[PDB]
């Protein structure tokens, strides 16, 4: 199979994503949810793994680490603490809004692929940590998790295959550098976001000190139905090692903003074209697109032509499939302006704990602000790739990567219109 | 035995298990240079000058908080931690203030001697630097927030020595600051030791304020009598 | 009979501000008992 | 927008504040949420509930939260100024937020921003002068595809046009509460043209179900 994309509805695991159907517990069991859950719980964790690792599955996250050995790290004997699986229900990159679809609209789905990967892994219980903005998300969940738990599918003895299993929500209260597992670890135990250093690992050493995974809501929303229709099956869609499936959020300067789901190896523009309704002014007025939200670097027009939105495609094309958020920008869009606007996003989002991203994230949005207005010159541009090389790599945590990759694209693919914009505020100015 | 081996440089050296990159370094002699990393406190790692390059590795690591596996090769002086070291110091000295003769610290300042040994020569700095609100501690630390670097040394030592957990901090990004929160004395037996303890000239000696510089001072080592510890 | 025609997440337009905290409240009589560490807190 | 505090008469330790006893039932059962030796990671959700009560937090309630988990006052004053949902300052009864991030500023966002601020009269980081309105401006809020869109307390208004957002405010003043949703044809997420996929009803259990399981 070379071509991918155009998905049928039978092979979609995120049905009643639009909320066109019940999302309590009778609307989601006659849609395939909490079915023969029994048997993959007294299937073995190890069954479980592997299952998994054979679908290749990697992780919606962003960072795209192979969900199997990710999850099989903590597949060693306990040596008196707990073990905790920790769902990242934050999402504070901005493009992203499928788990808040998740969240809303197929709960029992997140809460059966809490027990899944909890018996997988042999947590005691889960913590799903919700973003503080999303009241009503939260509040979905928590009815969803009272009816399961009424229900005796989760808590003691639970779905009677002599498991004991606990769902715990936590809401966040509105910080982005809380969606850094570290961070989200240390945001949990009360103490401020700020991440920590790596090792130790969260399989070692995570929340309270206990072993902890921590696993995005959309790889562990999922997992029930890699473990129901099989590896394989997953494993059928896209390309080597980027197998499956995916939420897709097309936003910016597009005919119809939509999440919709797609096969991993789908071209942009064919993805574009069919369930957006394509760019506004046409095809040929497309000017710039983000493909992961605002911690990937941007491409032009002349890359999205025949570019596919997988993992691998899109690191060979200087960039990242990120969180699968798609921000189109035509022609009639400021490139800096909208940069310069994502840098003092991240200028105010950033917990401050370590020198090179206080510092030098700050320093970036002073320089980007001149770029704008244009009171700058061509050295500064060098100086200012200089300070986004030096940020990068250097930092606790990946915010600092994520803010020195969009202005890298966007020098790399626009000097000539930074330097026009320079050079017309000298010659007007003077 | 249980040591392992490791190389500072390529020259084979014996550690304990547990042991980090720095000590390793310094048990053959070299003083990787440090912001926040003290052999009394405990391990914060985010001043990020200790980042030294593990060969055949794409990434430098942060040596106060790294522990060495066996077979790894330190590279103290090797293009890209002298990079690392420069770009770090460039970030440190980009918001702080023009106040070199007027502070106390002159002349014994770490990050005036570790600028000098390992930063650049100059500033590529085209922006308004920042400026703090000054706080009030007590009658024995004079307090000048606007040279703090962030090196966390007083929490960790309020909380971890003193045993107060009166000292916080308190923002987000780069309006982050160091300090109590509150119109809070932060009175103790052990509290000049955080004059000690500081870097920069942040926290300085209200008595000793103004009176002298380190160089010309001549120092004799004597025994404390003030008490029965010696 | 199958309807794709209308929303049926129309629940959240009755929360409160404490809907939350009492579904949490509720919730309380089914959960566990919680590991503990043998000391009451890090600072005992 | 200052991380120190100063006493005044309005905000100081002597403010009254305590909690409801259904308040402090929840307090108990979100303190059973945790294991044992770890009470402060309550900090943040009792510290949210305070704020529930009373629509921001004085130093008075975060003084309380300290007394009531047995934790040092720095460590709630730390929580407090870290996140930006805590109101140090006593806002409006309406709080609307408008995010003016890239994605919403693509939508035109800003015609949102100053249509509420004609409409109300102030400008952004203000408050109304009879008390029931604070306008101030965010980052992402998780709707970027239906982008533009504002946030007042728990509720989401999206799809707005400067009209729409009129409409909102001008029922607001009423005493009546909106509607939580898109204004636009669509519901939450679809296509405005009509449903691209998942047209098909769904096949229901038991279906695609692997051999052996
Ligand atoms: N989804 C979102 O809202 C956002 C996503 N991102 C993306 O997230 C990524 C950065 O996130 P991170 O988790 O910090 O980066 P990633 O490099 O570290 O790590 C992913 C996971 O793999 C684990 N891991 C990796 N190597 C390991 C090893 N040797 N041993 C044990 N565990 C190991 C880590 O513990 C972590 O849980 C980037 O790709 C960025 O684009 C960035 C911003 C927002
Ligand atoms: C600044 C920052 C913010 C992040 N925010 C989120 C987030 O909101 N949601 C999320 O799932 N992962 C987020 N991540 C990625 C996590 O660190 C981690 O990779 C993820 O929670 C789990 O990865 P997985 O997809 O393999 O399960 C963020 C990372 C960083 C550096
Ligand atoms: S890179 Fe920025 S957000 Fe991440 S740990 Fe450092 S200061 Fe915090
Ligand atoms: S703390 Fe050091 S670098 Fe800062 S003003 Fe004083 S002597 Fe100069
Ligand atoms: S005042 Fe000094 S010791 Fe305290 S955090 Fe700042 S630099 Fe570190
Ligand atoms: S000494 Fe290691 S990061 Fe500061
Ligand atoms: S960019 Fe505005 S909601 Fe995400
Ligand atoms: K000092």
């Amino acid at each position: 199979k070379t071509s991918f994309g155009s998905l049928k509805d039978e092979d979609r695991i995120f049905t009643n994503l639009y909320g066109r159907h019940d999302w309590r517990l009778k609307g989601a069991q006659s849609r395939g949810d909490w079915y023969k859950t029994k048997e993959i719980l007294l299937k073995g964790p190890d069954w479980i793994l592997g299952e998994v690792k054979t679908s290749g599955l990697r992780g919606r996250g962003g960072a795209g680490f192979p969900t199997g050995l990710k999850w099989s790290f903590m597949n060693k004997p306990s040596d008196g603490r707990p073990k905790y699986l920790v769902v990242n229900a934050d999402e504070g990159e901005p493009g992203t809004c499928k788990d808040r679809e998740i969240i809303r609209h197929d709960p029992h789905k997140l809460v059966e692929g809490c027990l899944v990967g909890g018996r997988a892994m042999g947590a005691r219980a889960a913590y799903i940590y919700i973003r503080g903005e999303f009241y009503n998300e939260a509040s979905n969940l928590q009815v969803a998790i009272r009816e399961a738990y009424e229900a005796g599918l989760i808590g003691k003895n639970a779905c009677g295959s002599g498991y004991d299993f606990d769902v715990f929500v936590v809401r966040g209260a509105g910080a982005y550098i809380c969606g850094e597992e570290t961070a989200l670890i240390e945001s949990i135990e009360g103490k401020q976001g700020k991440p920590r250093l790596k090792p130790p690992f969260p399989a070692d050493v995570g929340v309270f000190g206990c072993p902890t995974t921590v696993a995005n809501v959309e790889t562990v929303a999922v997992s029930p139905t890699i473990c129901r229709r099989g590896g394989a099956w997953f494993a059928s869609f896209g390309r080597e090692r980027n197998s499956g499936t995916k939420l897709f959020n097309i936003s910016g300067h597009v005919n119809n903003p939509c999440t919709v789901e797609e096969e991993m190896s789908v071209p942009l523009k064919e993805l574009i074209e069919k369930h957006a309704g394509g760019v506004t002014g046409g095809w040929d007025n497309l000017l710039a697109v983000i493909p992961g939200g605002s911690s990937t670097p941007l491409i032009p027009k002349s890359v999205c032509e025949t570019v596919l939105m997988d993992f691998d495609a899109l690191i060979q094309a200087q960039t990242g499939l990120g969180t699968a958020a798609v921000i189109v920008m035509d022609r009639s869009t400021d490139i800096v302006k909208a940069i310069a606007r994502l840098i003092e996003f991240y200028k105010h989002e950033s917990c401050g704990q370590c020198t090179p991203c206080r510092e030098g994230v700050d320093w970036m949005n002073k320089v980007m602000a001149r770029f704008v207005r244009g009171d700058a010159r061509p050295a500064e541009i060098d100086s200012l790739w200089e300070i986004s090389k030096q940020i990068e790599g250097h930092t606790i945590c990946a915010l600092g990567d994520g803010a020195a990759w969009p202005v890298q694209g966007l020098i790399r693919h626009f000097r000539p219109e930074l330097e026009e914009r320079m050079q017309r505020f000298a010659q007007q100015h003077q | 035995s249980n040591l392992i081996e490791v190389f500072v440089d390529g020259q084979s050296v014996m550690v304990e298990p547990g042991t980090t990159v720095l000590q390793a370094c310094e048990k053959v002699g070299m003083q990787i240079p440090r912001f926040c990393y003290h052999e009394r406190l405990s391990v914060a790692g985010n001043c990020r000058m200790c980042l030294v390059e593990i060969e055949k590795a794409p990434k430098v690591v942060a040596a106060c908080a790294m522990p060495v596996m066996k077979g790894w090769n330190i590279l103290t002086n090797s293009e890209k931690t002298k990079k690392a070291r420069e770009g770090v110091m460039e970030f440190l000295l980009a918001n702080h203030p023009l106040d070199c003769p007027i502070c106390d610290q002159g002349g014994e300042c770490d990050l005036q001697d570790q600028s000098m040994m390992f930063g650049s020569d100059r500033s590529r700095f085209l922006e308004g630097k920042r400026a703090v609100e000054d706080k009030n501690i007590g009658p024995l630390v004079k307090t000048i927030m606007t040279r703090c670097i962030q090196c966390t040394r007083c929490i960790r030592f309020a909380s971890e020595i003193a045993g107060v957990d009166d000292l916080g901090t308190t923002g987000r990004g780069n309006d982050m600051q160091v300090g109590t929160y509150i119109e809070k004395m932060f009175m103790s037996e052990l509290s000049g030791n955080i004059i000690d303890i500081c870097p920069v000239g942040a926290l300085t000696s209200k008595p000793y304020a103004f009176t002298a510089r380190p160089w010309e001072t001549r120092k004799t080592e004597s025994i404390d009598v003030m008490d029965a510890v010696g | 009979p199958f309807d794709n025609t209308t929303y049926k997440n129309l629940q959240h337009h009755d929360y409160s501000t404490y809907t939350f905290l009492d579904l949490n409240l509720d919730l309380s009589k089914f959960r566990m008992p919680q590991p503990s560490s043998g000391r009451e807190s890090p600072r005992h | 927008a200052l991380f120190v505090h100063r006493d005044t008469p309005k905000n100081n330790p002597e403010t009254p504040f305590d909690f409801t006893p259904e308040n402090y039932k929840r307090i108990e059962a979100i303190v059973k949420n945790y294991p044992e030796g770890h009470k402060a990671a309550a900090v943040l959700p009792v510290l949210d509930l305070a704020q529930r009560q009373n629509g921001w937090l004085p130093i008075s309630a975060m003084n309380k939260v300290a007394e009531i988990l047995q934790v040092p006052p720095m460590r709630v004053y730390e929580v407090a100024t870290f996140y930006t949902m805590y109101n140090r300052k006593p806002v409006g009864k309406y709080h609307i937020q408008v995010c003016t991030t890239t994605p919403c500023m693509l939508r035109n966002s800003d015609s949102i921003l100053e249509a509420i601020q004609k409409k109300l009269g102030i400008k952004v980081g203000e408050t109304t002068p009879d008390k029931l309105f604070t306008l101030i401006e965010v980052e992402c809020l998780g709707a970027c595809v239906n982008a533009p869109m504002v946030q007042i307390n728990d509720n989401y208004y999206e799809d707005l046009t400067p009209k729409d957002i009129e409409e909102i405010i001008d029922e607001l003043k009423a005493g009546k509460i909106p509607k939580p949703g898109p204004r636009s044809g669509r519901f939450s997420c679809e296509p405005a043209g009509g449903l691209t996929s998942l047209t098909e009803p769904p096949k229901g259990p038991g279906f695609g179900v692997q051999a052996g399981l």
